[PDB]
């Protein structure tokens, strides 16, 4: 135990991917432990080289009446730019060009290196997408989150119930929702992920150094960069909560429920006409838990013979959605 | 974005001279246009205040200037005319805290 | 020095509306804060040339 | 370049600032992105800095400000974040000087 903290291929893994009697690939294929994520969103190249510029408007007064001679002083409107950057992420890729062939068909390999990493490249790109920064930037999206008003723009994005505590760790995520068209923005080449392509050069070794370099190998790397883009804020819609434990009273009772998403959905248009569609975020948990508290309010409700409800994935009847946020932002609405 | 120039942590420290660090933004030049960077977050206590500088790899003239108050987030802007060397932040002073970031230019905007 | 709430349009909108990468316009367009209202109303002309009279 | 706003001068006598005039440069905005500038010709005798404010149509809150010494001719640049009254420039302070103050707006530069 002197030193050393190594990475790269070794005959260690490739040997334990492989299968006894033959086979050619691997038995098809390699399963399971890691969340799966939408977004699924779109694209948008465009301005300036960096930034976005964008603009809205400032204030829009005032008009006066005409007492048939009196008019005097004309009016003008103005505006603002805004805008924020991206950012992006790649590491690379090798094997050693050899055991690639040991035993033969190193594309299945290099194959399930692709869906493998791509998979935890998009976890990454859901995690931190919706999460901001004080850091070494993309991008930004948390910091339209503290409440009430005059201090920054919220309202219609902090609608919002409060509770839990600020000054201890639990538990209380948040559910969103907010409109596309509202894009997400990349530097004018190509875009997220596109890899693809291939390298054959020579190493470049380990630590120290490894004792001298030059082999021959496969390498190559998938590139992707981005950052989200406000365009028109309107469409956002945020909430605090809960922390789970005040939707168990409301298990099936009225008292402090969920229904103040109907409040959100009609704090939003305007309009502000746009863009198409719309859908609604969870973090799998507070999906479920709305399901089992909406089943049973004690209100409205018919469901014949029997529940527990068609799913739900309506309301009304716009698509929901699930994501993998934190289940812990502390309370955070206001300190 | 982005590596050339700097990082945290510089760190300031408890409460120092804030020359760090080394390599590097090199002299020879002049500039008048585009822009810089410099904020952080994390602070315990007091006043602060930066600053700048240059000549010939070591000493030791001209500044602009900046100020700050106690708050946990902030960032102002840019410089103008320069000599060419640049080094600085040079921040100080009063009291203590630990672990205050920094991390100076270039590119990055809010909003 | 300068002493008036500026009317008319100073160069500080020109540079936020600006031009950059080009261009003509604002990407169809600027948007934003103002409320809607409706009215959206029936309009018409009335006897004579103003008041409308009618009794009740 | 231009009208509304600034215009020279003040002129910056012995002893005063000069905080006046300009009522207004409206009250309500934010500003982060384009340039600004001021200078003027003639001084006397050491040192002088500027300054800016803002509020609500009158006074008063944070501010930015300067600091420079005794020459003819110089310029710094911009600003960051501010709500809207801009009652600067508030200069300073001391010696016997009496002439010429600045106004702003775009460049600029030398040749």
């Amino acid at each position: 135990m002197a030193l050393i903290g190594q990475t790269l291929p070794s005959l260690l893994d490739i040997y334990n991917r492989t299968d006894k009697n033959g086979r050619i690939a691997r038995i098809v294929e390699q399963l399971a432990k890691t969340n799966d994520i939408l977004t699924d969103a779109i694209y948008v190249p465009c301005n300036d080289g960096s930034k976005h510029k964008t603009t809205i408007r400032a204030g829009i007064p005032e008009p006066v009446w005409r007492r048939y001679n009196q008019g005097v002083q004309p009016t003008k409107t103005q505006t603002v730019p805004v805008t924020d950057t991206t950012g992006m992420l790649y590491d690379l890729g090798f094997v050693d060009k050899a055991l690639a062939d040991r035993s033969n068909n190193a594309a299945a390999f290099r194959v399930s290196e692709n869906m493998g990493k791509l998979q935890g490249f998009n976890n990454k790109v859901a995690r931190y997408s919706i999460y901001g920064n004080t850091d070494a930037e993309p991008e930004a999206f948390m910091g339209l989150a503290p409440r009430f008003n005059t201090l920054s723009t919220s309202k219609a994005a902090s609608a919002e119930n409060v509770f839990s505590a600020g000054g201890s760790g639990s538990t209380n995520t948040s559910i969103w929702f907010m409109s596309w068209g509202e894009n997400t923005a990349h530097m004018i080449y190509p875009e997220g992920m596109v890899a693809g392509f291939q390298h054959e050069d020579l190493g470049d070794d380990l630590v120290s150094d490894g004792n001298g370099g030059q082999f021959r190998a496969y390498r190559d790397e998938f590139k992707w960069d981005i950052g989200l883009s406000v365009r028109d804020w309107r469409s956002i819609s945020r909430i605090c909560n809960i922390d789970v434990t005040t939707l168990t009273k409301d298990a099936s009772t009225g008292a402090d429920l969920i229904s103040m998403m109907v409040d959100a959905y009609y704090a939003r248009d305007v309009a502000m006409l746009g863009d198409g569609k719309e859908v609604i975020y969870a973090n799998k948990t507070i999906h479920a838990w709305l399901h089992k508290q909406a089943m049973n309010a004690k209100n409205v409700n018919l469901t014949i013979e029997e529940y527990g409800g068609k799913k739900i994935v309506s309301f009304l009847g716009i698509p929901i959605r699930r994501v993998d946020a934190i289940l812990n932002t502390e309370s955070a609405v206001t300190a | 974005m982005k590596t050339v120039n700097m990082k945290t942590g510089t760190d300031s420290f408890v409460g120092e001279d804030g020359k760090p660090e080394t390599k590097d933004q090199y002299p020879w030049g002049l500039r008048i246009t585009l822009d810089n960077e410099s904020l952080q977050r994390l602070g315990l206590n007091a006043k602060s205040l930066p600053a700048v500088g240059d000549s010939v790899s070591v000493m030791a003239m001209a500044n602009v200037c900046s100020v700050s108050t106690r708050t946990t987030d902030h960032g102002e802007d840019n410089y103008v005319e320069l000599q060419i060397t640049d080094i600085g932040l040079a921040p100080q002073k009063r009291d203590d805290a630990k672990e205050l970031k920094d991390a100076f230019y270039p590119d990055g905007e809010d909003d």
